[PDB]
């Protein structure tokens, strides 16, 4: 007889990635989080003097 | 190990239930206190 | 100082900090190495079907399970004992300046001819100057003769701090009624950054240090005018 | 029992002594040797030896014991 | 009735069930202070106030973690519900007493939220070093309601020592020697005492602390001639070995579970795994001035304990190869106590070896008081005793329980875990090197992103603990009674049941000689 | 004394919603503990 | 040595009186060592399963000689072919002709 | 009819096998580390300061007004 | 085979592929039929048929090797699910970024960082490997 | 010996074995340790 | 004095249920009920003390 992870598997593994994915995704891009990366080869230098 | 079948099992439904009841009863009053900091 | 994303140490501004990193460039690849092996062997024995449960003989196995450890110890132990006393080496210093740790400021006194002291605190968030660094730069900074040895006393008048300076090597604990001693060795010219070390009370995070490294000359002329 | 203390033996006693040699012999070096000065409380003479020239102790070693007249 | 079998307690079994209760209330306490931490960190500027408030929150996250939920659960906890049942014996040899090492733990507790509550609190750190704990810069109750709790849960498991050697030396089978006995019983034996040699000295260096704070004594007051270093001495000599008594009961727990896990009837190099035990043991009480090398203590002193300090790593790694030795050949079942207990293995072998970086004092000057100790002592102690702990509970709750688990529900729960905690610590290694200081509520701007990926981290963790209770309260409401369970020919605290009668080994085992 | 599973321990398991509510305000009141201790300092 | 063990084992099967209790004890011992037995040792084992009337315990061992060779595939067939003669002389079945491989 | 396998010591020959790999794949890393990262680390030093002139270094950062002495 | 609660201290049935022989029948009580087997067992297995012998089979044991080494898809629901519950974390993130972080310090606007970057270009931060190393200070632009 | 009719035998199978066997042992027929065979038999 | 252990031991041996701290007779109740209530109104005063403390 098949058990819950015979019939649901599939659609948790599929579904559980895709979520985490698009809501770590919008987390990380979209709400103004500042991760202060190096700003090696991204910053043009500026006069600061 | 073996075990008997649940003596009184806990549906999919009961189960959502009982992982929401859980996680609102950490979020909610930290979730309180972290909304208002401003106020305090 | 630390600059974003930075995985390891400061790059080194004196000869031993140099020393500390080769030296933690061993101790790292033997670290790898012993994770590594451990995660290689535990996958090892859960990837096999084959089975070998009756009681298994352990006194062969252990004399290689301590003495390659003991021999791995060694190899860490003597380089790392020859740094330690190569700091604590005579050096002869041209120079002595001492620190004394407050709540929440560092003040210094350079005490071999003149009564030269002052204080030195953060400046305030709000009130840097456009490219300043946020929690690290100071009013007064500690400027100090670059290829020079230079002994630094270190206390405190009082709750404990500790001076620190990362990219010369330097750590020393800022403790009431004592005096500790360490020596600084520029081997270039700049802006050399630290922060409190010992947990101190409501602005510990908030009491950096800077040393401002300059030829012998400069020093002399800024030591004149700060009297 | 004997298994507690031949487990002392080989578990506590001997990695100690083990240990002390290694420390010994990581310290075995030759140190240099300090400066002749006769002070007139060392090498005491108030009678000679039983033994060769009457001058030299049971143990002399040329290397870190001087006569009274100094180093050979 | 209630009030005879739960306030005046005479049994080991409901006494290890009040200490696991107790301990995870406290972990949720301990829990929502490590995010009160991580969320002031988790962004730069200042999110609660200054380091005053922040420290209050970091020294009381410590005390929890340490006093109220690691040692109840793995010496309280597991050591009353096991010991008794691995060596057949009736109970505690001090029943009633057992049951005063319990009820202390909530009056220390009180003591400690009383501490948080009055003035500004005890923003000391956890080693609560004078002068800052002192009565000028510590004025009022806070610093004396936090010694006086340590002086409450010291008692607790000085009492408590006293009881585990008295039982598993007097209360054995006739037949059986000390070298018949499970490791869990070793590691709760050398783990009592350890705790029966430093508590002693901690009492005498905060008693010390309370004198100076209110009958003008100047034990650590330069003023009177005393030396604040000297209360980091007495601190230290206890301090080192707590963190082996924090440790010891997890190596035995993992034994167990991988041996059982493994299908194996015994551990592999039984001996060496008692001679580790004790060597450990040993040379935790020589080594504690290692919490010290930035003090200015002399060089050859350094050098001392750089060196004693590494010994360690030696009878350590007879344990960790052991485990591995008795996975070898194992009949594998991939339970989630053997997830718990493999995650041990490693994320310990790991905290370990940065332990042996840190021995280094050379090193450790440019490493104290920086974010790769707290990286170092979170692998050892949120990766290696939790994981202990969360694989002891997961394996032994239809012991103590008579009910099953949700298997697939634990692994998601490990799962989960094993993500957090590794985000949380393993960044925290880059912001120690870089120079980033301890017992800070603000950095500058070039800590950002590891500070931010740590916070994330501590808020996957957060997940992981409330779907801990989830998974419990499932258990308890599903009730899937335990019928059999297997290798109870080498595992005695089975073989009366689940859960097993109030009143085991009336009648003792038969061991002949 | 009751023995057996459900009975060994000081809290009813006899209803599972009545465990929830309890469960609830064991952990729920040990989480909440430190931040209604932070809006307190907050608050003076 | 590798004979001295497999003749120990043959002895231990083939006496003839051995009870259920020591057919078990032999079995679930011998399958703790890291080998798989010689089919001198199976066909002996499989002899004193048909002394005590004991068809299943007989399936359950050449079941438990294919779980010994892990990913071992040639290991069991080399060992059922060995044990044909044994096989056709007592009417033991193979856990494939039973279907107890599905 | 098919050949007699071997049969004893499997654990064992796959464990052989495999902890002489191990010990062959470290002695790769530690080479690979040595390369990529101790001595990239020496040279990196050696070749900073081989030609490094300190007063050029001082009298750039002068230039650039980093300075509060100078 | 119902096995009781009451049963613990009794010798009891396992599946385990290390433990072949377990030390009681999967099946105890027998039928007419059954009984019947069992004496047609005394003679000749030749004699069994295929269905008689899957009989006798599972009277002594419940599960087959094949039966109790099975393979599940249990990975696909833990995996799946730890994704969910991380998944729902990053809710909590947003919700905390949203609620409880004010701004952050004015030191993190480009502008700041662009004369920052060039500071710290002009004290030549880590000019050895980590920071300065990585610019030109020829050609004025990062190597 | 035993007052009831089971007791829980623990089996030291050689001396100076670490590992202890235990099982149950019940009133009638003498049973084996599981380990090494020997013979034990309830006297009630 | 003369020895009335046997007595004693006759007093705490009877078969009546009592614990061994409430054996002796009514007194034990008496003592028993002043320490419980000492200690659980002493307790309750605590509390008090502190919810005073814990503001300025
Ligand atoms: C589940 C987990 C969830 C997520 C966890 C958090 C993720 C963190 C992300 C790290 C990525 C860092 C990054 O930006 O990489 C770019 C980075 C750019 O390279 P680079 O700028 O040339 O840096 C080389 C350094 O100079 C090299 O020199 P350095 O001096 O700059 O290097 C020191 C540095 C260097 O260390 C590292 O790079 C750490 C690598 C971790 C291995 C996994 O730090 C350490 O010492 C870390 C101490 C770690 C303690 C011991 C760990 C045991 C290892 C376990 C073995 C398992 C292996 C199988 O690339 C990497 O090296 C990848 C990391
Ligand atoms: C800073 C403080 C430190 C806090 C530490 C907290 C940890 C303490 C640990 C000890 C737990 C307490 C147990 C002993 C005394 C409790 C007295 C009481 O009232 O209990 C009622 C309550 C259960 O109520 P029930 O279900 O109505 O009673 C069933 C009885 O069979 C039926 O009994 P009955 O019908 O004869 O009478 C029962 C009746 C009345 O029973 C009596 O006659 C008792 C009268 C005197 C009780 C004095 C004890 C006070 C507790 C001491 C700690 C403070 O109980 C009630 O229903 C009303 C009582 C209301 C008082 C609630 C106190 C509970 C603990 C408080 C938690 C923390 C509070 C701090 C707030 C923080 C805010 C900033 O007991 C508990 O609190 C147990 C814990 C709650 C459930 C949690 C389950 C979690 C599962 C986790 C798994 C880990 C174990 C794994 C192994 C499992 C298999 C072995
Ligand atoms: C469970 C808790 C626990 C455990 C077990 C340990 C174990 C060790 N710890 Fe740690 N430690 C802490 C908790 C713990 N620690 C805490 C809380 C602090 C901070 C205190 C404070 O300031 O608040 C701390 C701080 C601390 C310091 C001070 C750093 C500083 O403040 O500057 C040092 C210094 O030596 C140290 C070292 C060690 C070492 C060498 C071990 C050893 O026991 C580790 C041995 C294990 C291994 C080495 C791994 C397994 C071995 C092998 C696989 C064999 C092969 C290995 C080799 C050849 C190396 N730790
Ligand atoms: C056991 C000890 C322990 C544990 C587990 C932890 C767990 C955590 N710790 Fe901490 N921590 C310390 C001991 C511990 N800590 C100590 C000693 C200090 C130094 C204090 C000082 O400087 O004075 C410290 C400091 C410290 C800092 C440094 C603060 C600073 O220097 O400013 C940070 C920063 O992120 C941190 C975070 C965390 C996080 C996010 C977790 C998370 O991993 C926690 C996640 C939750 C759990 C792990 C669950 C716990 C609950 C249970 C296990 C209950 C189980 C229930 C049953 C079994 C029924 N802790
Ligand atoms: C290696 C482990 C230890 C070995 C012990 C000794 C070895 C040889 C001698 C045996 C007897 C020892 C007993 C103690 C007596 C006196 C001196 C012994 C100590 C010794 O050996 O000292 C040596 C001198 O021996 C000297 O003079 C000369 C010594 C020889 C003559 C001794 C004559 C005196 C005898 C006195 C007897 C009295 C007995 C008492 C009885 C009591 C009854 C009531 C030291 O050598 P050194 O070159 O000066 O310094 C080293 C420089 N590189
Ligand atoms: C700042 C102020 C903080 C002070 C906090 C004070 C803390 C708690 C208050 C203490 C109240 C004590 C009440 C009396 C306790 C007596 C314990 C006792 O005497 O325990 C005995 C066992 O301990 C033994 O022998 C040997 C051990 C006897 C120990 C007696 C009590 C010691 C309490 C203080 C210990 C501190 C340690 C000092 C060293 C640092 C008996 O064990 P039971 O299980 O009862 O019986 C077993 C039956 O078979 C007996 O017939
Ligand atoms: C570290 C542990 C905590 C992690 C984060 C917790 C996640 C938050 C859970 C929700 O918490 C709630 O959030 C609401 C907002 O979403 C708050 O309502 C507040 O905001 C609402 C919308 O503005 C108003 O309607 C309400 O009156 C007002 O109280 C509410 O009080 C609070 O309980
Ligand atoms: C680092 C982890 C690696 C684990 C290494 C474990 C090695 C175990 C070897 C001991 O087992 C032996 O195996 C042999 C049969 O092969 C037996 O014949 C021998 O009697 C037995 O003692
Ligand atoms: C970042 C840390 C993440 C941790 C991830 C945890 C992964 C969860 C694994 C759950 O998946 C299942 O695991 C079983 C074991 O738990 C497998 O048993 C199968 O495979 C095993 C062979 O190794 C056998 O022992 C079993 O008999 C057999 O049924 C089963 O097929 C598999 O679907
Ligand atoms: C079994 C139940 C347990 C018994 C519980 C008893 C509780 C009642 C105690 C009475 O309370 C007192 O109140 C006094 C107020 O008059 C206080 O006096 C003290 O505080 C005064 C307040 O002004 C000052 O004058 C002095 O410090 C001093 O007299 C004193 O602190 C306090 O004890
Ligand atoms: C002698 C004692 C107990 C043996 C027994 O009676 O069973 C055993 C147990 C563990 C052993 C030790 C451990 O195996 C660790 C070490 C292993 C080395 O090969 C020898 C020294 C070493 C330090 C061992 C000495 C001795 O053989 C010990 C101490
Ligand atoms: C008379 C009485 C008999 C005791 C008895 O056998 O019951 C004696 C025996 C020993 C006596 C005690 C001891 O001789 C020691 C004490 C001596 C002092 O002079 C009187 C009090 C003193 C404390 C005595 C009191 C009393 O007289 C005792 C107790
Ligand atoms: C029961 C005692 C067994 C003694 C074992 C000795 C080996 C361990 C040595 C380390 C220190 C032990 C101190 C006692
Ligand atoms: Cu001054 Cu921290
Ligand atoms: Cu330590
Ligand atoms: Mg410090
Ligand atoms: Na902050
Ligand atoms: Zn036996």
């Amino acid at each position: 007889a098949p058990d819950f992870h015979d019939k649901y598997g599939n659609a948790v593994l599929a579904s559980g990635a895709t979520f985490c994915v698009a809501v770590w995704v919008y987390m990380a891009t979209q709400i103004g989080i500042e991760w202060n990366p190096s700003p090696v080869g991204r910053v043009t230098p500026k006069e600061w003097r | 190990i073996t075990a008997k079948p649940a003596k009184t099992p806990t549906s999919p439904k009961e189960q959502a239930i009982g992982l929401s009841v859980t996680f609102l009863s950490f979020l909610l009053p930290a979730g309180w206190v972290l909304y208002h900091l401003d106020n305090y | 100082m630390a600059y974003p994303m930075q995985l390891g140490f400061q790059d080194a501004t004196s000869p031993i900090m140099e020393e500390l990193l080769h030296f933690h460039d061993h101790t790292l690849m033997i670290v790898f190495l012993i994770s590594s092996l451990v995660l290689y062997i535990i996958s090892l024995m859960l990837t096999t079907k084959l089975t070998h449960t009756s009681t298994m003989d352990a006194q062969e196995v252990e004399t290689i399970w301590t003495i390659l450890p003991a021999i791995i110890l060694i190899l860490i132990a003597l380089p790392s004992l020859r740094i330690l006393y190569m700091m604590d080496e005579i050096n002869n210093p041209s120079l002595t300046v001492k620190t004394m740790g407050h709540q929440w400021y560092w003040s210094y006194e350079y005490t071999d001819y003149e009564d030269l002291s002052f204080d030195s605190y953060m400046i305030p968030t709000s009130e840097l100057k456009p490219g300043e660094l946020r929690l690290l730069e100071v009013d007064n900074r500690v400027v100090l003769p670059m290829e020079m040895t230079i002994r630094m006393l270190v206390s405190s008048e009082d709750v404990l701090h500790s001076w620190a300076v990362p990219s010369l090597g330097l750590k020393t604990d800022a403790i009431p009624g004592r005096l500790n001693q360490t020596t600084l060795m520029s081997s270039r010219p700049g802006l050399y950054y630290g922060q409190c070390s010992e947990i101190c009370g409501s602005n510990h995070s908030f009491m950096p240090i800077v040393l401002e490294l300059v030829p012998l000359k400069y020093f002399e002329k800024w030591s004149a005018s700060m009297l | 029992g004997a298994r507690t203390w031949r487990f002392l033996t080989f578990g506590l006693a001997l990695p100690s002594v083990a240990l002390c040699t290694l420390n010994s012999w990581l310290h075995s070096g030759h140190r240099e040797r300090p400066a002749f000065i006769p002070y007139h409380h060392l090498r005491i003479r108030t009678k000679p030896f039983s033994w060769g020239d009457g001058n030299h102790t049971f143990f002399h070693n040329p290397r870190v014991n001087p006569l009274p007249t100094g180093y050979e | 009735m209630f009030i005879n079998r739960w306030l005046f307690s005479t049994n080991h079994k409901d006494i290890g069930t009040l200490y696991l209760l107790f301990g995870a209330w406290a972990g949720m306490v301990g829990t929502a202070l490590s995010l009160l931490i991580r969320a002031e960190l988790g962004q730069p500027g200042t999110l609660l106030g200054d380091d005053q408030i922040y420290n209050v929150v970091v020294t009381a996250h410590a005390f929890v973690m340490i006093f109220f939920m690691v040692m109840p659960i793995m010496i309280g906890g597991f050591g009353n519900w096991l010991v008794p049942l691995m060596i057949g014996a009736p109970d505690m040899a001090f029943p009633r007493m057992n049951n005063m090492s319990f009820w202390l733990l909530p009056p220390s507790f009180l003591l400690l939220l009383a501490s948080s509550m009055v003035e500004a609190g005890a923003g000391t750190g956890w080693t609560v070093y004078p002068p800052l704990a002192g009565n000028l810069a510590h004025a009022g109750a806070s610093v004396d309601l936090t010694i006086f709790s340590l002086h409450l849960a010291g008692v607790s498991s000085i009492l408590g020592a006293i009881n585990f050697i008295t039982t598993i030396i007097n209360m054995k089978p006739p037949a059986m020697s000390q070298y018949q006995t499970p490791l869990f019983v070793w590691s709760v034996m050398i783990t009592a005492v350890l705790l029966l040699l430093s508590l002693p000295v901690l009492a005498a260096g905060i008693t010390m602390l309370l004198t100076d704070r209110n009958l003008n004594t100047t034990f650590f007051d330069p003023a009177g001639g005393g030396d604040p270093i000297l209360y980091q001495h007495l601190f230290w000599f206890f301090g080192h070995p707590e963190v082996y008594i924090l440790i010891l009961p997890g190596f035995g727990m993992i034994s167990h579970i991988v041996t059982y896990y493994s299908g194996k009837k015994e551990p592999f190099g039984y001996m060496g795994m008692v001679w580790a035990m004790m060597s450990i043991g040993f040379l935790g009480f020589i080594v504690w001035a290692h919490h010290m090398f930035t003090v200015g203590m002399d060089v050859d002193t350094r050098a001392y304990f750089t060196s004693a300090t590494m010994i360690i790593a030696i009878p350590t790694g007879v344990k960790v190869f052991s485990w591995l030795a008795t996975l070898h050949g194992g009949n594998i079942k991939w339970s989630p106590a053997m997830m718990w207990a493999l995650g041990f293995i490693f994320l310990f072998t790991v905290g370990g070896l940065t332990g042996i970086v840190l021995a280094n004092s050379s090193l450790d000057i440019v490493l104290h008081d920086t974010y790769y100790v707290v990286a170092h002592f979170h692998y050892v102690l949120s990766m290696g005793a939790v994981f202990a702990i969360m694989g002891g509970f997961v394996h032994w709750f239809p012991l103590f329980s008579g009910y099953t688990l949700n298997d697939t529900w634990a692994k998601i729960h490990f799962a989960i875990m094993f993500v957090g905690v590794n985000m949380t610590f393993f960044p925290q290694h880059f912001l120690g090197l870089s120079g980033m200081p301890r017992r800070y509520s603000d950095y500058p701007d070039a800590y950002t992103m590891w500070n931010t990926i740590s916070s994330m981290g501590s808020f996957i963790s957060l997940t992981a603990v409330m779907l801990m209770v989830f998974i419990i309260w499932e258990a308890f409401a599903s009730k899937r009674e335990v019928l059999t369970v297997d290798l109870t020919t080498t595992n005695l605290e089975w073989l009366n049941g689940c859960p097993p009668p109030y009143h085991t080994f009336e009648e003792p085992t038969y061991v002949n000689l | 004394y009751e023995e057996g599973p459900g009975k060994n321990i000081p809290f009813s398991v006899e209803n599972k919603w009545r465990l929830l509510a309890m469960m609830t305000l064991f952990f729920g009141s040990g989480f909440a503990a430190p931040f209604f201790i932070v809006r307190h300092q907050l608050l003076k | 040595t590798d004979e001295e063990f497999d003749a120990r084992w043959v002895t231990y099967f083939n006496k003839p009186d051995i009870d259920a209790w020591e057919l078990r004890k032999g079995m679930n011992t011998l399958v703790g060592y890291d080998l798989v037995p010689e089919p001198k040792i199976i066909d002996a084992a499989l002899r004193a399963c048909r002394r005590l009337n004991d068809f299943a315990s007989a399936v359950r061992i050449l079941e438990v000689v294919k779980d010994k060779a892990g990913p071992h595939k040639e290991i069991y067939p080399y060992v059922i072919q060995e044990l044909r003669p044994t096989l056709n002389e007592l009417g033991i079945s193979t856990p494939e002709e039973l279907g107890l491989d599905k | 009819a098919l050949a007699k396998p071997q049969m004893r010591g499997l654990l064992a020959r796959r464990l052989r096998f495999h902890i002489v790999g191990a010990f062959m794949v470290s002695l790769g890393f530690a080479t690979f580390y040595k390369f990529a990262v101790a001595e990239k680390r020496k040279k990196a030093y050696a070749d900073f300061y081989r030609n490094y002139d300190s007063m050029k270094d001082f009298e750039e950062m002068r230039k650039a007004g980093i300075f509060q002495s100078a | 085979s119902v096995v009781k609660s009451e049963d613990y201290a009794l010798p009891s049935y396992v599946d385990r592929r290390d433990y072949p022989l377990p030390d009681v029948a999967h099946v105890k009580n027998l039928s007419a039929s059954q009984k019947a087997l069992k004496e047609k067992e005394k003679a000749s297995w030749s004699s069994l048929s295929i269905d008689e012998k899957v009989e006798l089979y599972r009277l002594k044991f419940k599960e087959s090797f094949a039966e109790m080494n099975r393979s599940t898809n249990e990975w696909k629901t833990v995996v799946g699910a730890a994704m969910f519950f991380i998944g729902f974390t990053a809710l909590l993130l947003i919700w905390e970024k949203h609620y409880v972080y004010g701004p952050i310090p004015h030191t993190f606007e480009e502008e700041w960082v662009a004369k920052q970057t060039k500071r710290m270009l002009d004290m030549k931060v880590a000019p050895i490997q980590g920071f300065s190393a990585k610019w030109d200070y020829d050609k004025n632009e990062w190597k | 010996p035993s007052i009831t009719n089971k007791r829980i035998v623990g089996c030291i199978c050689e001396e100076d074995n670490s590992t202890v066997i235990w099982f149950w042992l019940h009133k009638g027929e003498a049973q084996r340790c599981p380990s090494c065979g020997t013979h034990y038999k309830l006297v009630p | 004095f003369e020895n009335r252990v046997a007595e004693k031991q006759k007093l705490f041996q009877e078969d009546n249920g009592l614990p061994v701290h409430l054996k002796g007779g009514a007194t034990d109740n008496i003592l028993y009920r002043v320490t419980m209530t000492l200690c659980l109104g002493g307790t309750l005063y605590s509390l008090y003390c502190l919810g005073w403390a814990s503001f300025p």
